[PDB]
């Protein structure tokens, strides 16, 4: 699988 | 193919009737089975006659029964080396758990005792709970240490002592010029690199990672991203952090020019004469109250009276003009022009060897793995979002203003890697306003 | 139809007589005594003073009769630029080349030139009731009281009502030296006047903080301003610090015990002979030396400025309904109306509210309008008025520094708001 982590400055 | 208990293909067939069409698998006449339990406690194996019904809980008080009535194992756990994990959840049964007779645990304190190297190179001694997930272990140290912001530190394994009060204070140079030679490795900039891949976990226990009881690991600042570093109540903190840079400095971990280093050299003989004036005894002939204070002061108290709450005063002058030296030294170290990266190897898309990533608190940098030159960075305040494909372990970075960065690291680098950039960019949100807000939530979230 | 005319030659002690006309100029008279007295002497500094109507005849354009000069006109032909001593905040004499005509708003500005010290227009000269720096280490000096006999032959106790009245003592800074009874060969005092201190930046104000610093230690030292027991022990401290810090500056390379071995990485033993790297390091630590130094003298500063008197100016004043000689208290952002006795606070007035102000010189009062509060309304003496108005005036224009514009000193603008 994949990790996928949105920077916060973004969305979420 | 994993074999055995906990994995997909057990070797007993479990769930079986005792008067089924024949006896169930390894069982005694009775439907019994024996799970063996090595208590580290006492280096004894100890068992049991248990079946797939009985809980872990169930199987921790069928082992008290049979150890010390007195004995205090309030502390015990069962730990499962063989799937690196406690078992906690204490009503789940042993068919939950896919715990069969072949299954090798082992009853143990959840809390030990751990060497650190502190960043002044001083070995102490703490007692940690071995089942919590790093990053409260690091805060519940550095609270021990009175080290506010434990989340700019982490634990870094050694690359191939005392108990916590005052060691923490210590601030000593190198005894010998062959003391420090024989601590100075000629290092190239690859196996400064592959160091990092000792940085634990953070949302792993220590007993997941490999930790002996008495192994030493590095008790360092992990990002450098100081949040008000503050000398009026840091001192501690100050102290470690300025130990940190000054062994850096003298060991070659980040270069500086000359010029540099003799500024360093006379901070550092500064700084250590500081630290003898805040011990000098026999503080006499130096003290003239007449010259200190006005007239009423003399008239009103005897000379050895105003000396002694005079040098009393000077007690707390001193250290504040010592912690604001070592708060200078450190500023200088943070204006070094490739202060606050950490090399990471990797193959980037494209290229022809194995080169380097650089992660600091605002930027990835794609770098030489032998001089260490930067040859392109991306801004975080660019960066939407990022993922690790861990299959081909690759990590994958995207922007608002241009192309995605791809590139390749070993799988315990994903990991690391992965930890530090959601690390840095939880680190960013730290505001001003607020209190000990510290949302652990968010850094789990970003982080795994 | 001539009429004659006494000019006195102060630099040569001789009185010259000049028969004159009135369409004469006073360039006129001053070509005149050249063309008497020595020809090949440089007259060019010399100027014509007026020493019972207290002004410099400094308008060679001008006529006699444009000056009210008749024969009954003693004038004095005078070098503008003479000695004066003056005692710094750290207590030492120096003497210094001024021009006597300038108005000592621009004297003092010279002065802090010369001595290295930013922002003058904080510093004043204060009359009390040597070496001879002329522009391009006295200044640097900061060494602790000679013997409990120079501290104590010092001290005066005096009470709040007599420190008030030191202050009747500031020069006016839109008039010259000459105007305002000050001798050449006598000592003025260089002083912090105003306790708004812009940038004082340890990166480069050494002089100027060490200068602050010693007027600090001295006021406290002499209990011209009141700390608790507790602060009077850190200050002493903190004074001892700076001391042995200001030793530690002077670490030569016999005394030294700098260990390169132990404070540089192993390849620059490798490479230099030990004694080149101590000297590298021993040149590095007088910077660092003289920074902790000046940090120390900083924190002192610091501390100074938290006293509950701080930075207040005290002058005797009848208060408009009042019944007896109180004291109005000038800091940088606040009028305070205060007991004469005990120094309590009675009514504090920010300047921030300040519409306008203004000054009745006949009869001495000061009035000063509010937007929330009533007019505040009080009586001073005549000179004290004066220099009220010019405390008053300059806190005014410090505040207009604009924050961080690096701007000239609006040397015009000053002379507006204290005239």
């Amino acid at each position: 699988a994949v990790t996928t982590v949105v920077n916060p400055k973004y969305e979420g | 193919v994993p074999r055995g208990s906990g994995t997909e293909n057990l070797y007993f067939q479990g769930h079986m009737a005792l008067d089924g069409i024949r006896m169930p698998d390894g069982c005694y006449a009775d439907g019994t089975w024996e799970l063996s339990v090595h208590v580290t406690d006492l280096n004894r194996d100890v068992t049991l006659r248990v079946t797939g019904e009985v809980h872990i809980g169930g199987v921790m008080l069928k082992l008290v029964e049979k150890l010390d009535v007195k004995k205090d194992w309030s502390d015990h756990a069962l730990w499962w080396e063989k799937k690196r994990t406690w078992l906690l959840k204490t009503h789940w049964t042993l068919d939950k758990c896919g715990i069969q007779a072949d299954a090798k645990l082992q009853f143990t304190p959840q809390h030990k005792l751990l060497r650190l190297q502190l960043p002044n190179m001083k070995y102490v001694k703490v007692k940690v709970n071995f089942s919590d997930r790093v990053f409260k272990a690091v805060s519940d140290i550095c609270k021990t240490f009175n080290i506010r912001h434990p989340e700019e530190l982490s634990l870094l394994k050694k690359p191939r002592p005392l108990s916590p009060p005052g060691i923490l204070a210590v601030s000593q140079p190198v005894t010998s010029p062959e003391i420090l030679a024989k601590m100075f490795k000629p290092q190239a900039l690859l196996d400064k690199a592959k160091t990092n891949q000792g940085w634990l976990d953070s949302s792993r226990s220590l007993m997941e990672q490999d930790v002996k009881e008495n192994e030493a690991l590095l008790l360092r600042f992990k990002y450098y991203s100081f949040f008000d570093l503050n000398p009026k109540y840091d001192a501690i903190r100050i102290n470690q952090l300025y130990e940190q840079a000054k062994w850096a400095l003298l060991l070659e971990e980040i270069e500086c020019t000359e010029e540099e280093m003799m500024m360093f050299a006379a901070l550092q003989y500064h700084i250590n004469k500081l630290s003898i004036m805040t011990s000098e005894n026999h503080l006499t002939t130096d003290v003239n109250p007449e010259c200190l204070v006005s007239p009423r002061y003399l008239k009103k108290y005897k000379s050895k009276q105003i000396t002694a709450r005079i040098l009393e005063a000077h007690q707390n002058v001193a250290q504040m003009s010592l912690i604001e030296a070592k708060m200078r030294f450190i500023q200088a170290w943070q204006s070094l022009p490739e202060f606050g990266i950490t090399h990471f190897i990797a193959r980037f898309q494209g290229g022809k060897r194995e080169e380097l990533i650089g992660i600091a608190y605002n930027r990835l940098i794609r770098m030489d793995a032998s001089t260490g030159d930067a040859i392109k960075t991306w801004r975080f305040s660019n960066m939407k979002q990022w993922n690790v494909n861990w299959e081909i372990k690759m990590v994958t970075v995207e922007f608002a203003d241009e192309v995605r960065l791809s590139f390749i690291c070993t799988e315990v680098d994903c990991k690391v890697v992965h930890e530090f950039i959601g690390g840095y960019i939880f680190l960013s949100t730290r505001a001003k306003d607020q209190n000990e807000s510290l949302d652990e939530e968010m850094f789990y979230k970003l982080t795994s």
